């Protein structure tokens, strides 16, 4: 069979027309609500920001569970690892972060708005149609 | 005792209560053309709101509404085509006077309804002995204006206007209608035209002959341009032009009859140019520059222009079967100056497409030095309907102002053209039809 | 009485798909 | 190389092919071209250089005309 | 004023036209 | 302005900002200008391209003057729906739609040598419940010589699928020996006419049919939105409707300088004139100087 | 209409058909006395054969003042025409304020009793939005915008699936 190169590295489309839309692991949309508007193609690997880029990590990002917001807290920029053993509520605490964005994205100005992204890898099929209702029935 | 607004405000009261009959409103027709209501087009919009609303129809009320939509110079599509629908239910029921004035009225206002003018078609030629010829000439006019190429009552037309005698203004609308048809049958036309004899009571009987001499191309009579010698003032500028345009086309000679009409369009031009088309425009640089006779200094210039936006309108909108016929024609005029491989075949077609002095495109222009050359196609709307299939008058209008440029025009019939079994015998006929108008090519 | 203007062309030749019939005037009735 | 196009080719067609088809080697290699027809193509010449391949076909050019006015008008 | 014309009274208002015209005007030159 | 290819396009049309930049191009032209000279280049694609994008600037307002007629009893109500539509495709550049979509399959299948792909690629204009009737005589006919049918005219196995391709046909309703003997003509005018009074009677029926197909299913779609609008109560389809009008404002002033919002907002200031001058006197309609 | 029609005094009315107005005219050789009179006013001069085909000269073209388009007019009059249905199954709705008195509340059972009044209050509901007709021309402008993009085709705007079928058979029954 021919192989032919495309001549481009693996991008996806980026933007404000990704919101509310359901891709699959390469940036085509899977929610059947027609191709995506509003968007500009970009590679999927960029370099990390390097040191000058950074700034010290201050301002907090709210998950809504007061344990995590409480004890084990967040600031916008960090990485936070859920880790546990099987069914023991790492979703729960995802989607708890997502939906607490959602509430606190209506008493903020623009600046300060976070926009969430759901990866989804390996999940089971139904499931994630469960977590579009979840969102579309919260408005997140 | 007398007062014309007082029955103006007394009829458009009666047509804006909410009640109206057929009948009423008929009556209210007749009674504005009866009275020249040009002036005042809000009492036409009424009589025509009404006269759409109203639901049941006799025989003789929409022969009046029809005859009054007619005759008072009054077109709106909507409401007239709407009125098909009581003209195809009374079809048994109406006379032969009174489905003559239905069909006109519905053919010259364009109305689409090929079942009507079918089942009127059948009804006359099944019956034709009880029809005035007149009456004829009337449903012919419906039939042809109204969009259908109906041969049968054509035929049966020429048939009843060689046997009896007609009057003019019957001979003047079936050779209207024959132009529109584009039919041109010698033994019919020379039967319609013994009737100009004893002059034309109406200027529009012979401004209309005139343009269907004129693009039906027989010749000019001496006596219908007689009548737009003496009667041209009884013509609006748009029926001038088209008078003026059919004179020279049909190869009138007469230049004081192109100076009694030119100084009918030109002050209508300089008073207000937006009044007439400039399909009209192009007709009047067509009639100025085959008859010569002047036009004014912004007058001339404004129709030459208006004639290559005309023409290359006429272009853009082509028939896109005249664009196949075009580039087949353009592929053997490359192959008749000698090309034997298809990227020549290709730089020469790219290359015939030069700009007219006026702004216009033409397809082949063709340079040898400072002789110009046109090679001009007519494909089928551009022919006539019969067997002979002869070019109509408005391309030999075409070659006649192209010429005028410098251009020496060999026209490209299409039922010589591409029924010919291969392209070097395309080459063949296009190459000694440029030597018939140049040798020097 | 605004409609939002839209400048796309229909490429396909399809049936209009006509609605099916509302139930209001037997539940009005009802 | 094998060429495929949609007509029988002139001997004008021909010499002009190799006109455009030596500008895609980066040398002055003087080719074997052969000749193949499929009026699939509306038109033009795809040279199969059996590792790359150049579709100056028109029938591929039409449909990265449509492919570039239906992404114009998307953003338009 | 008032009693505009009936040449601009015969204008249908809210067909597109327009934006027809803000592609076309942005496509063609744009796609030769 | 126009960039004068408009212009050429708004001389058959009669709708009414068409034929005023026309008449003021042609005032213009009056009073000591030049016409330009027509662009005599950008190769077919471009050229159809913006043949359609100026046939479409005929179209959308010429759509927009012709009346609907809903809920009318008779056929002359669609007859003149469907003769105000074709006279508009005419002033558009258009052809008749039986010319129109016949180019439309011979540009779409100038390559398809087989009758499977001349179904598959047709397939957007016809009907989906005629293709798959056709697809069922092709597979029929396939499965009966075990060969694949060549769209090629004097193949047997094309002859033998034609021939119950041709009884589907006239089992569908449309007689395709009317067809046939009107797009290929005979000798004598006389027999050319009595095909074609079939021919038109057939196509007439059918054009009216579509018409009335497209009246039937806007009908049904504003029945629908009524019903489902007498349904809420007064406040709810207020504030509705005026959220609607807010948006559709703000989407028109957001974005200036585009000649569409401009034109969009002497839409909504002319439609306040015909509010205003309506008020002034009922009974005598919008004021109109004559 | 086309430039030149023949029609005027020649197989024309003669008379009137309704009583709101009457006519007469003259059928002589050339020229016509014309006798209008509708009610109380009466009118007369005198038309001649060649004075009415001066008439259709410059033509009429009568065309409609619309307040959005004739296409959102047509829309708007069929959901007029719609409404005024509704409203006169609206209109034989049976007379709840004979049974508000007193004596029909105490006779009656408490939850039939709520029953009545809601009824009351859903068809005051269905009445006052029935007859928001400031709302019609606002719902007539969803019928619009799909319709018109329907007719924006790239074949033709009144091409139908029926003319489409003719013509493909027409094209797959011949050669090619
Ligand atoms: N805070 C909570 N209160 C009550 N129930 C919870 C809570 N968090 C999680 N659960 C329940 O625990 C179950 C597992 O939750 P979740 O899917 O978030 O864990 P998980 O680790 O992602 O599971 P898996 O590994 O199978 O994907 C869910 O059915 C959920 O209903
Ligand atoms: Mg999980």
């Amino acid at each position: 069979d021919l192989v032919y190169r495309t001549g481009q590295i693996v991008n996806v489309p980026i933007g404000p027309g990704t919101l509310g839309r359901v891709t699959d692991g390469l940036g085509q949309p899977i929610d059947g609500k027609g191709p995506l508007t509003n968007v500009r193609s970009s590679l999927v690997e960029v370099k990390a920001p390097g040191i000058i880029a950074r700034q010290s990590v201050r301002e907090p990002l709210f998950t809504g569970v007061k344990a995590v917001d409480a004890l084990v807290p967040i600031g916008r920029g960090q990485r936070e690892l859920i880790i546990g053993d099987r069914q023991t509520g790492k979703t729960a605490v995802a989607i708890d972060a997502i939906i607490h964005q959602k509430n606190c994205n209506e008493q903020v100005p623009k600046a300060q708005r976070v926009y969430c992204v759901y990866v989804a890898v390996g999940q089971k099929r139904s499931t994630v149609a469960q977590l579009v209702k979840l969102f579309t029935q919260t408005g997140a | 005792e007398n007062d014309v607004p007082a029955i103006l405000k007394e009829i458009d009261s009666l047509v804006s209560r909410e009640a109206v009959s057929a009948k009423e409103v008929s009556d209210a027709a007749v009674a504005l053309t009866y009275l020249q209501v040009k002036a005042n087009r809000r009492l036409w919009g009424k009589v025509l709101e009404k006269a759409g609303a109203a639901q049941d129809y006799d025989a003789a009320s929409l022969t009046n509404l029809l005859w009054a939509i007619n005759t008072g110079g009054v077109e709106h599509f909507k409401t007239v085509a709407e009125l098909a629908g009581p003209a195809v239910s009374l079809l048994p029921s109406l006379s032969p006077v009174q489905l003559s004035i239905v069909v006109e009225a519905l053919g010259g206002a364009g109305v689409k309804n090929y079942e009507l003018y079918n089942k009127a078609s059948a009804v006359v030629v099944s019956k034709i002995g009880e029809f005035k010829p007149a009456e004829i000439a009337r449903v012919l006019y419906g039939v042809a204006f109204g969009g259908v190429n109906d041969v049968a009552l054509a035929k049966a037309a020429g048939k009843v206007f060689a046997s009896t005698e007609v009057d003019s203004r019957t001979a003047a609308q079936a050779l209207y209608a024959l132009a529109k048809l584009g039919r041109a049958d010698k033994a019919t036309v020379d039967a319609l035209l013994k009737s100009f004899k004893k002059g034309t009571e109406s200027a529009s009987d012979a401004a209309a002959a005139s343009f269907a001499l004129g693009s039906l191309s027989f010749k000019a009579e001496k006596a219908i341009v007689d009548a737009l010698k003496a009667s041209a003032g009884d013509l609006a500028p748009a029926q001038a032009v088209e008078a003026a345009y059919g004179l020279a086309l049909s190869g009138a000679t007469d230049a004081e009859a192109f100076k009694a009409l030119f100084g009918v369009v030109a002050p209508a031009i300089e008073k207000a140019p937006d009044a007439l088309e400039v399909s009209s425009l192009a007709q009047l640089h067509v009639a100025s520059t085959i008859s010569g006779a002047k036009l004014p200094a912004a007058v001339g210039s404004f129709v030459a222009k208006a004639f290559g936006l005309a023409a290359d309108a006429a272009r853009l909108k082509r028939s896109s079967a005249e664009s196949a016929l075009v580039a087949d024609v353009a592929a053997a005029t490359a192959v008749a100056f000698g090309a034997q491989y298809r990227p020549e075949v290709a730089s020469a077609v790219a290359s015939y497409v030069k700009t007219a002095p006026d702004g216009s495109v033409l397809d082949i222009a063709i340079t040898k030095g400072d002789a110009k050359v046109l090679v001009q196609a007519v494909p089928s709307s551009l022919l006539t309907s019969t067997t002979p299939a002869k070019p109509l008058g408005h391309v030999a209008a075409y070659s006649k102002v192209r010429e005028a440029q410098g251009y020496a025009v060999a026209v490209v019939p299409a039922n010589e053209f591409e029924a010919l079994p291969d392209q070097k015998a395309k080459a063949q006929y296009v190459l000694a039809a440029i030597k018939k108008v140049a040798p020097s090519f | 009485y605004l409609a939002p203007l839209r400048s796309d062309f229909t490429e396909e030749i399809t049936a209009p798909k006509v609605a099916s019939a509302s139930n209001l005037v037997n539940e009005w009735n009802n | 190389c094998t060429v495929i196009t949609a007509e029988p080719l002139d001997k004008l067609e021909r010499v002009e092919l190799t006109k455009k088809a030596e500008k895609f080697v980066d040398a002055g290699f003087k080719l074997v071209m052969q000749e193949k027809i499929d009026k699939k193509l509306l038109g033009g010449f795809v040279i199969e250089f059996s590792d790359r391949r150049v579709d100056m076909s028109t029938a591929k050019k039409v449909e990265e005309f449509n492919n570039f006015v239906n992404k114009l008008v998307l953003s338009i | 004023a008032d009693a505009k014309a009936l040449d601009e009274l015969r204008k249908p208002k809210f067909s597109s036209k327009y934006l027809i015209q803000h592609v076309s005007q942005k496509l063609i030159p744009a796609v030769k | 302005a126009v960039s004068k290819k408009e212009v050429l396009y708004f001389l058959s049309s009669k709708d009414a900002e068409s034929s005023t930049a026309v008449k003021s191009y042609l005032k213009s032209l009056y009073a000591g200008a030049q016409v330009e000279a027509t662009e005599t280049d950008a190769s077919e694609l471009i050229a159809q391209l913006e043949k359609k994008y100026l046939s479409a600037q005929v179209v959308e307002p010429g759509v927009h003057n012709i009346a609907l007629p809903l809920g009318e009893s008779g056929s002359a109500p669609v007859k003149r729906y469907a003769a105000e539509l074709f006279n508009l495709g005419a002033q558009a550049g258009f052809e008749c739609p039986f010319i129109e979509v016949s180019k439309k399959f011979g540009q779409e299948t100038a390559t398809s040598e087989t009758v499977k792909d001349v179904l598959n690629k047709t397939k957007s204009y016809v009907s989906a419940d005629y293709n798959a009737a056709l697809n069922e005589v092709l597979s029929s006919v396939e499965a009966e010589i075990n060969g694949p049918v060549l769209f090629d005219g004097k193949t047997e196995g094309f002859k033998k699928f034609a021939a119950k391709a041709k009884a589907v046909a006239v089992s569908r309703g449309l007689p395709a020996d009317t067809i046939l003997a009107y797009c290929a003509g005979s000798a004598n005018e006389d027999a050319a006419d009595k095909v074609s009074k079939e021919f038109f009677t057939w196509f007439e029926s059918a054009y009216t049919a579509d018409a009335a197909a497209e009246v039937k299913a806007i009908e049904a779609e504003a029945a629908s939105i009524l019903d489902r609008h007498l349904a809420k109560p007064v406040a709810q389809i207020r504030k509705e409707q005026a959220s609607a009008y807010a948006s559709l404002l703000k989407r028109a002033e957001t974005a200036k300088g585009a000649k569409w919002a401009e034109k969009y907002l002497e839409d909504v200031k002319a439609v306040q004139w015909f509010d205003a001058s309506v008020a002034e006197a009922p009974a005598s309609g919008p004021k109109v100087a004559a | 209409l086309t430039t030149f029609t023949f029609s005027g005094l020649q197989d024309a009315p003669v008379a009137a058909l309704s009583g709101s107005i009457k006519l007469n005219v003259a059928a002589k050789a050339g020229k016509a006395e014309v006798t209008v009179a509708a009610g109380a006013a009466k009118a007369a001069t005198q038309v001649s054969a060649a004075a009415l085909r001066k008439l259709s000269g410059s033509k009429i073209s009568l065309a409609e003042v619309a307040r959005i388009s004739v296409l959102h007019s047509s829309i708007q009059n069929y959901l007029l025409s719609l409404s005024n249905e509704r409203y006169q199954l609206l209109s034989q709705w049976p007379d709840f304020t004979t049974m508000y008195g007193k004596d029909f509340y105490y006779r009656a059972h408490p939850e039939d009793l709520k029953k009545f009044y809601d009824a009351a209050d859903e068809y005051y509901k269905l009445y006052e939005t029935v007859t928001e007709f400031d709302s019609l021309s606002a719902l007539a402008s969803q019928v619009v915008p799909n319709y018109a993009a329907r007719r924006r085709s790239t074949v033709h705007p009144a091409i139908g699936s029926t003319v489409a079928d003719g013509a493909f058979t027409n094209f797959l029954l011949s050669k090619q």
